[PDB]
C-alpha cells in the first residue's frame, strides 16, 4: 500500500512517536541516522533522499520546546527533518482554550504548510496517523485544529488517531474532565475511528503479564509502538486477508458517530515465563478477548461486542485462525449485539513482532493485535462526563478556560453532545 | 480454436489466479519465463486457447489483473510466474477500496473500468473465435464484487454473444473474514444473476473441511486451497484443451447445467483427494471416484447436498477410461440415491471424459452441481443482510459513495426471488 | 536521380537536422568523418538523394544550417558528426533574434537571406534533377517561423515546381516554451498556408506523453524525441532511396495527401514503439503495426484524432512484408472505424511498402494524416492570438522593427479561414 | 552567443560587481590575477590580452575613491583594467542633482570613452548591464545619464539593469523617496527592463531559508551573482531552450513602460539542510512560486502574474518541467491575468551552479531562476510615491536639490510620471 502520513502532537504524542519510530527503523533495519543497514515497501512511512538517506514521513508539533528539545538532542536526531520538529513558545499550560484559540492559532499555519508538503510527495496516501493525550492542553486544543484543517483541505481520507484516554481511578491533572469533553465535541465529527488507551490499563499488564515492578513512560510507549504497527503491517509487509487503512473504519464504524474501539494485544510475556507456553493461535486468541489482557479498564463483560478486528501477525495459519473464532462466538459468556451476525474482521501478515533491544517483552513468533469497538466504553463516558457536571456545576476552573478566548456557552453545548453520544450507545445496545 | 480470457479482480481474485496460471503452465510444460518445455505434443495443440503466442519460443497468457491498491498484484510481479505475464495487463490504482460495494463499483472502480476494458478488447482482437469469459473474485470482498460486477457488466454488454464464467468464493456460514459481508454478497448477486451464464460457488469453511479429514493436511494455507480450486478450474476446460472420447466445452456444460435462466449457481467438487498415508489403501479406480465426488463431504459448498435435490449434475472426467463403467456408476448413483433428484428430469448427468490426466495422476474427475441445497446458502445471506440493514448498521458508509438506499431494497427482494425460485423448482409434479 | 536539399534553421531546425543526419548516415553506412562504411551495396545506389560526393572516398550532405546566433550551430560543429557537414554551408548572423517574427523576417534576417540562396543555388546547380526541399523549424520559434518563411517564399519563387517539405514544431497546448507563441504561429502560417506543398505538424506535448507511457522512457530528453522525428522524417523518403514493391515518392504521397491545396497540414505516426521491457511479449506482425498507428496515444499530435474524421492516409511500410496482410488491416481500418472517414472520399488509404527496414528492426511503418481534427489546433491558437492581440499585449516589439498592425489582422482572418474549411469538409453529403 | 556588456555604479553596484565577477571567474576557472587555470565561450565577458590574459569586460564607475579603491586594493586588483576603474573626486552624497548635473556630468564623458573602446572590440554586443542602487546619489543620478547616454549612443540594443529597490519596512537613509521616484522617470523610457530585489526579502531568506544568524551586504552579493549568472547562463553555455538576452524584454515586457520584473531563486539551502531533501524539480519549481522565497517583499498573492520566465539550471529534464509547470497553472490560489494565456518562457542549461569557496549557500546539481512581471508591484509604487507627496508636501529636503541644478517643477513632472505607471499597472490589471 501506499504513502500514510504521521503526526505527533503534544508531550504524550511525541513521546509515543519516538518509541514508534523506533520501531519503525528496526522492523525494515533502517539505522537511527537516517541510512537503511540491515521489505521494499518502507516507503510507506519513509521518503527518500535519493543519497541513501530516509527522512521519516511525521511532522511533530508542539506548544514547548522540551519535549521537542529532547528529540533533537537524542539518537534520533539526524533522522527527522529539521524543519518537521515545528515547536512553540510557550506551552498550553494544560488548558484547552490556549491549544485552540489563543496559542495554537499561531503555529497552526506553519504545521499545515509542512503537511502540504508532505503530501505533494504522494503518490498516493490512504490516510493520517495522528497521536495525542485525550487529556491535555496541547494533546486537546491544538489537535483539534489539525482535525478540523485537515477534514477541510483534504477530506476524503482516513483520519486515524491514538489517544491516551483518562483513567477512570488514575489521573494526573485536575481538570482533565474539562479538557477530555471539550476535544470530544470538536474532534467527533472530524475523526474516522480514534484508537483509546489508558496509562492504568497497561500498568497492570505489565504488573500481571510481564514482571516489571517499575514501569515507566518509556515501557508503555513500547508497548503501545506494536500496536501501531500492528495496525500498519498490511500497508508496509505481505501476506493472506491484508487490511488497507480505510477497511478499518467501515468495518469498525457502523454509525458516524460511534468511533471508538479499544486496543488489545497479545502475547505479553517476560523472556522467562515463555519457555513454560506453547503460544499456540488458540491460547492468544482466548487471551485477547480476556478482561485481564486489554488496555482499557473497562470491564468488556459489562457491555456487548459491536465489531472486531483481529490482525494476526506472524507464523499463522488460516486454518486455525478460523477455529479459534468460531471457539469465541459460541462462548455464552461474550455476547454480540443482535443486529450484527458478523464481527469478526481477520487480517494476517507474515512478519513476526520485531524485537526491541532492552525491552520488557519476549521474543515471540506469533503475535495478534485486537481491535474492538465495544458498548462497554459507554460507561467509562458516563464517568467521565459525571467529574465534568460535579465541576461544572460550581465554575471550578472555568474563568482561566473564559480568559483564554473560549466562551462558557461552550461547555454547556460540548456536555449536551456527550449526553448524546451516551444515548447512541444505549441505543444501539438494545434489540427486539 | 475456442479461446477464453481470464480476468482476476481482488485480493482473492489474484492470488487464485496465481495459482492457477501455475497449474495451466504446468500442464502444457511452460517454463515460467515462458518457453515452452513440454514432453508432448498434445500439449501445444491447444495451447493457444489460454496465451498469446510471442515470436522468440515464448508465450504469453492472456490475462488481465485489476487490483485497486497495487499491493496484491507486486506480490504477483515477485512471484515465480511473475514474469509470465505482459506488463501492459498489470492495471492497477491508487486508493484501494475499503471493502466497500459502492466504492469498488462506482467512485473508485469507475475511472479505472475503462483502461481494464481497452486491454480486455485487445486481447479479444487477438483472438480468431472467442468463446467466452472467466473472473476469480470474492463476493465478500469489495474489489471484487463491487469492480468484478462492473467489468461483468461491461463486457457482458459489449460481447453479449460471448459466455462468462465465475468462480466467486462465498461468506461461509460460520466463520467469516469481512464484517459487511452481507452488503457486499446481496449487491454483488444483484448483477451476477443477470449477467453472468454460469458461476461457481466456492466458500474457504468447506474447503478447511476438506483438508483437515479428506486430505489430513495439518497446517493447510492459502496456497493450498487454491491449489484445489484451480484444479477444479482447469478441469472445467480441460476439453477444450486435449482430446477425449466424449468432449464438453463451457457450452455445452451450460445448457446441459442451466435449466433456467436465473439458476446458473453450481458447486464444484474434485476426486480423487487422499492423503499421503492413505495413498497405498486405496484404488484409483472409476467405482471409487464416482462415490467421492458425490459425497457431501468432498463438496466444496458449505450447504449439504442432502438437504436439496440435483437438478443437474455434470461430471468430468480424465485419464484412460472405461466409458461402460462411467455409465454404470451414474446409473448407480441415479438408482441409489433416489430422492436426490427432481423428477421433472428424468436424466441428471451430464458425462465428459478427456484421454490425458492431470498432473502424475493416472486419473481424475471434476464434480458439478447445480443442486436446490445452496437455497440454504443465499437465505442465510437474507437473514444476515436483512438484520444489518434493519437499522441502517453499516450503510453510511455506502450512502455516502453515492449509493441509494433504494438500491439496497431491490437487491434484497432479488434476493428473496432467487430464493423462492429454488424452493419452487424443489417440488415434484406428483 | 530524385534529389532533396535539406535546409534547417533555428534552434529546435538545427538540432533536430543535426539527429536526423545522424540517422540517414546511419541507414548509408556513411562514417561521422564523412567515409562510407556500409555493409551492402544497395545504400550507394541512391546515396547522391541527400550527398553530394567527394572525390576522395567521402561524402558531403548537401544541407543548408541558417541561424541569426552562432550558439546554435557552434554546438552542431563540436557533435558526433559536425565535420561531416561543408563548411561553407554553416551561414549565421551576430544578432540573434528575440523571439519576434518581425526581426526574423524583415530586420535582421533580410541581410542574410541572399547569403542562403546563394548557398542553396549551389546545392541545386549541383544536382542532376531537384525533386524538393525540406525545412526543419519551429513555429513558436522567431528565427525559424520568420526566417524559415522569408527563405520559403524565395525558393517557391525561384523554383516554382519543385516541392518543399517542412516538418514544423507546433505549440503545445498545456505547457508552452515562449510567451509570444500565438503571434509568431500565426505570422508563420499565414506564409506557410499558401507557399508549401505539405506541412508535417509535431508537438513536444504528444512526444512527451509517447516517451512516458508508450515507450516507459524514464528520464527522455531532446536527444530523443528528435531521434523519434528523424524516424518519421527518414521513412517520409524511404522510397528515393531504396527499392519497394510499391514505391511512393514526395510528390505521389502529396497528390495523394492533399486533396486541396490549403489542406496540406498532417499529423506524423511511427510504429512499433516499445520499452525494453515489452519487447519480449508482443510479436511484430502487420497486424500490430496497424492498430498502433491508427491509436491515437501513437500520434504525434496533441489534437485527438477521434475528435474529427480522415480525409487521407497514407501509410509507408518498411521491411520484408506481405502485401495481402497490409490490404487486410487497411480494410478492417476503413471498416471499423467506420466514422473516421469522410464519405465523399471513398477510398482513404495510400499505402507504400519498402524492402529495407530501419536500424535493427525487422519491421518498421510511418502513419501520416490529413485529419479534420488539427482545426481545434489552430483553433486554439486562434483563441490565444485574439486574447492576446484584443489589447495588443506584445505588438509594440513587432511594430517597432516595422510590422505594421494590419498585416496581423489579415493573419488573423486567414487563420479563421483555414479553420472554416477545415469544418467545411467535416460535413456529409447525406 | 557574443559579448555583454557590464556597467557597476555606485557603491552598490560596484560592491555587487566584485560578486558578480568572484562567480564568473570561478565559472570559468578564471585566476583571481586574470589567467585561465583550472566553456571557450568565456569571450562574452572577457577579453582576451593574446598573451595567456583576460581582462573582464566591465566599467566600474564611482564618485568616489573609497568602494573602488578597495578593489584596486583587493585580489581582483590585477584582473581588471586600470583605465575601467573609473572615479572621481567627491561623492555624489546621496544627493539625485549631483550624480546627474553637478559632478556627474564632470565624470560622464570618461565614463562614455571606455565604454565606446569596448564597443569596438565587439564583433556582436547584445546588450549592457548596469548595477546600481535604486534610491542613491551616484546609483541613481549618474545611471540616469549612462542610460540616455546609452540609449542615444548605440539604441537599439538590450539594456538590462539590477536595481536595489527599496524595502519598504527597512530602509538606510531619509530622502530615498525622492531619489529613487527622480532615477525612475528619466531611466523608464531607455530602460528595457530593470530587475528589482530588497534587502529585507533577502535578509528574511537569509534567515528563514538559510541558517544564517549574522548576515551582512557581502552574503546578499552573493546570493545576487548567482541570480546574474543564471540569466546570463544561455550566453556562456550549452542546452536546450537557450534564452538569449533580447529573448528577455520580448517575453517580459508586454508594454513599453510595465518592465520592472521581480527576481526569485531556488533552491536555497545550507550545506546540513540539504541532505534531508530530495530537491526534485517539483519541489524547486512549486518554491519559486512561494512568497517566502521571492526577493522582494511585496505579495505575489496580491495582484496577478502577467509574464514568467524559467531559467532551469543543471542536470534537469525537459519533461518534467513542463509537467511541474502544468502542476503551477493549474493551480487556483495563483492567478495569471486573463489577456495573456501563455506566461511561462522556459529556459534549460547544462551548468549546475558553482560553489562559493566560503559562501552560506550547499551545493545543488539542479537549480532553477523565476523572473516574473508581476502586478503586486504596483503596491510598493504607490507606498513609495505614498512617502515621496507626503515629504514634497512641505519642501522636506528640497532646497539641497534645488541647489544643485535641479529645478522643483521636476519633483511635479515626476511624481505625476509614478503617478501614470500606476494607473497603467491598474488598466492592464483587469478583463473584461
Ligand atoms: N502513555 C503515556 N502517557 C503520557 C506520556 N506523557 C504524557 N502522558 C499523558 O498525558 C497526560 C497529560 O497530558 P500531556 O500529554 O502530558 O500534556 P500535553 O499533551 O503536552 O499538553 P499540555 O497541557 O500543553 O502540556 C497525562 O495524564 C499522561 O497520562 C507518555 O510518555 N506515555
Ligand atoms: N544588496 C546590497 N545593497 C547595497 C550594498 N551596498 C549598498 N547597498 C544599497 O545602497 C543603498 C544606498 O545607496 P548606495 O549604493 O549605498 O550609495 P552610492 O551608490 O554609493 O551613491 P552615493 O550616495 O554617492 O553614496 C542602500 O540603501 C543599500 O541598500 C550591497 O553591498 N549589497
Ligand atoms: N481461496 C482463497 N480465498 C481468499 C484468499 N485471500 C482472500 N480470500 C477470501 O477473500 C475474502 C475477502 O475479500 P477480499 O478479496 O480480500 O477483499 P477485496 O480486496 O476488497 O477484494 C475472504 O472471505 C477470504 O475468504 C486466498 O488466497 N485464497
Ligand atoms: N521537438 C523539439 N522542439 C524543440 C527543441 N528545441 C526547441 N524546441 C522548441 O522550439 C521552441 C522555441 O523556439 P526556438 O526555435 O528555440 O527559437 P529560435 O532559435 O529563434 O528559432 C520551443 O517552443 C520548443 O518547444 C527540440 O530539440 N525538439
Ligand atoms: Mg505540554
Ligand atoms: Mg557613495
Amino acid at each position: 500500500m501506499r504513502e500514510c502520513l504521521s503526526i505527533h502532537i503534544g508531550q504524550a504524542g511525541v513521546q509515543m512517536g519516538n518509541a514508534c519510530w523506533e520501531l519503525y527503523c528496526l522492523e525494515h533495519g533502517i539505522q537511527r541516522d537516517g541510512i537503511v543497514s540491515d521489505d521494499s515497501s518502507f516507503g510507506t512511512f519513509f521518503s527518500e533522499t535519493g543519497s541513501g538517506k530516509h527522512v521519516p514521513r511525521a511532522v511533530f508539533v508542539d506548544l514547548e520546546q522540551t519535549v521537542i528539545g529532547e528529540v533533537r538532542t537524542g539518537p534520533y536526531r539526524s533522522l527527522f527533518h529539521p524543519e518537521q520538529l515545528i515547536t512553540g513558545k510557550e506551552d498550553a499550560a494544560n488548558n484547552y482554550a490556549r491549544g485552540h484559540y489563543t496559542i495554537g492559532k499561531e503555529i497552526v499555519d506553519t504545521v499545515m504548510d509542512r503537511v502540504r508538503k508532505m503530501a505533494d510527495q504522494c503518490s498516493g496516501l490512504q490516510g493520517f496517523l495522528i497521536f495525542h493525550s485525550f487529556g491535555g492542553g496541547t494533546g486537546s486544543g491544538f489537535t483539534s485544529l489539525l482535525m478540523e484543517r485537515l477534514s477541510v483541505d483534504y477530506g476524503k481520507k482516513s483520519k486515524l488517531e491514538f489517544s491516551v484516554y483518562p483513567a477512570p481511578q488514575i489521573s494526573t491533572a485536575v481538570v482533565e474532565p474539562y479538557n477530555s469533553i471539550l476535544t470530544t465535541h470538536t474532534t467527533l465529527e472530524h475523526s474516522d475511528c480514534a484508537f483509546m488507551v489508558d496509562n492504568e490499563a497497561i500498568y497492570d499488564i505489565c504488573n500481571r503479564n510481564l514482571d516489571i515492578e517499575r514501569p515507566t513512560y518509556t515501557n508503555l510507549n513500547r508497548l503501545i509502538g506494536q500496536i501501531v504497527s500492528s495496525i500498519t503491517a498490511s500497508l508496509r509487509f505481505d501476506g493472506a486477508l491484508n487490511v488497507d487503512l480505510t477497511e478499518f473504519q467501515t468495518n469498525l464504524v457502523p454509525y458516524p458517530r460511534i468511533h471508538f474501539p479499544l486496543v488489545t494485544y497479545s502475547p505479553i510475556i517476560s523472556a522467562e515465563k515463555a519457555y513454560h507456553e506453547q503460544l499456540s493461535v488458540p491460547e492468544i486468541t482466548n487471551a485477547c478477548f480476556e478482561y485481564s489482557n486489554q488496555m482499557v479498564k473497562c470491564d468488556p463483560r459489562r457491555g456487548k461486542y459491536m465489531a472486531c478486528c483481529l490482525l494476526y501477525r506472524g507464523d499463522v495459519v488460516p486454518k486455525d485462525v478460523n477455529a479459534a473464532i468460531a471457539a469465541i462466538k459460541t462462548r455464552r459468556t461474550i455476547q454480540f449485539v443482535d443486529w450484527c451476525p458478523t464481527g469478526f474482521k481477520v487480517g494476517i501478515n507474515y512478519q513476526p513482532p520485531t524485537v526491541v533491544p532492552g525491552g520488557d517483552l519476549a521474543k515471540v513468533q506469533r503475535a495478534v493485535c485486537m481491535l474492538s469497538n465495544t458498548t462497554a466504553i459507554a460507561e467509562a463516558w458516563a464517568r467521565l462526563d459525571h467529574k465534568f457536571d460535579l465541576m461544572y456545576s460550581k465554575r471550578a476552573f472555568v474563568h482561566w478556560y473564559v480568559g483564554e478566548g473560549m466562551e462558557e456557552g461552550e461547555f454547556s453545548e460540548a456536555r449536551e453532545d456527550m449526553a448524546a453520544l451516551e444515548k447512541d450507545y444505549e441505543e444501539v445496545g438494545t434489540e427486539s | 480454436m475456442r479461446e477464453i480470457v481470464h480476468l482476476q479482480a481482488g485480493q482473492c481474485g489474484n492470488q487464485i489466479g496465481a495459482k492457477f496460471w501455475e497449474v495451466i503452465s504446468d500442464e502444457h510444460g511452460i517454463d515460467p519465463t515462458g518457453t515452452y518445455h513440454g514432453d508432448s505434443d498434445l500439449q501445444l495443440e491447444r495451447i493457444n486457447v489460454y496465451y498469446n503466442e510471442a515470436t522468440g519460443g515464448k508465450y504469453v497468457p492472456r490475462a488481465v489483473l485489476v487490483d485497486l491498491e497495487p499491493g496484491t498484484m507486486d506480490s504477483v510481479r515477485s512471484g515465480p510466474f511473475g514474469q509470465i505475464f505482459r506488463p501492459d495487463n498489470f492495471v492497477f490504482g491508487q486508493s484501494g477500496a475499503g471493502n466497500n460495494w459502492a466504492k469498488g463499483h462506482y467512485t473508485e472502480g469507475a475511472e479505472l473500468v475503462d483502461s481494464v476494458l481497452d486491454v480486455v478488447r485487445k486481447e479479444a482482437e487477438s483472438c480468431d473465435c472467442l468463446q467466452g469469459f472467466q473472473l476469480t473474485h470474492s463476493l465478500g470482498g469489495g474489489t471484487g464484487s463491487g469492480m468484478g460486477t462492473l467489468l461483468i457488466s461491461k463486457i457482458r454488454e459489449e460481447y453479449p454473444d460471448r459466455i462468462m464464467n465465475t468462480f466467486s468464493v462465498v461468506p461461509s456460514p460460520k466463520v467469516s473474514d469481512t464484517v459487511v459481508e452481507p452488503y457486499n454478497a446481496t449487491l454483488s448477486v444483484h448483477q451476477l444473476v443477470e449477467n453472468t451464464d454460469e458461476t461457481y460457488c466456492i466458500d474457504n469453511e468447506a474447503l478447511y473441511d476438506i483438508c483437515f479429514r479428506t486430505l489430513k493436511l495439518t497446517t493447510p494455507t492459502y496456497g493450498d486451497l487454491n491449489h484445489l480450486v484451480s484444479a477444479t478450474m482447469s478441469g472445467v476446460t480441460t476439453c477444450l484443451r486435449f482430446p477425449g472420447q466424449l468432449n464438453a466445452d463451457l457450452r455445452k456444460l451450460a445448457v446441459n447445467m442451466v435449466p433456467f435462466p436465473r439458476l446458473h449457481f453450481f458447486m464444484p467438487g474434485f476426486a480423487p483427494l487422499t492423503s499421503r498415508g492413505s495413498q497405498q489403501y486405496r484404488a484409483l479406480t472409476v467405482p471409487e471416484l464416482t462415490q467421492q465426488m458425490f459425497d457431501a463431504k468432498n463438496m466444496m459448498a458449505a450447504c449439504d447436498p442432502r438437504h436439496g435435490r440435483y437438478l443437474t449434475v455434470a461430471a468430468v472426467f480424465r485419464g484412460r477410461m472405461s466409458m461402460k463403467e462411467v455409465d454404470e456408476q451414474m446409473l448407480n448413483v441415479q438408482n441409489k440415491n433416489s430422492s436426490y433428484f427432481v423428477e421433472w428430469i428424468p436424466n441428471n448427468v451430464k458425462t465428459a471424459v478427456c484421454d490425458i490426466p492431470p498432473r502424475g495422476l493416472k486419473m481424475s474427475a471434476t464434480f458439478i452441481g447445480n443442486s436446490t441445497a445452496i437455497q440454504e446458502l443465499f437465505k442465510r445471506i437474507s437473514e444476515q443482510f436483512t438484520a444489518m440493514f434493519r437499522r441502517k448498521a453499516f450503510l453510511h458508509w455506502y450512502t455516502g459513495e453515492g449509493m441509494d438506499e433504494m438500491e439496497f431494497t431491490e437487491a434484497e427482494s432479488n434476493m428473496n426471488d432467487l430464493v423462492s425460485e429454488y424452493q419452487q423448482y424443489q417440488d415434484a409434479t406428483a
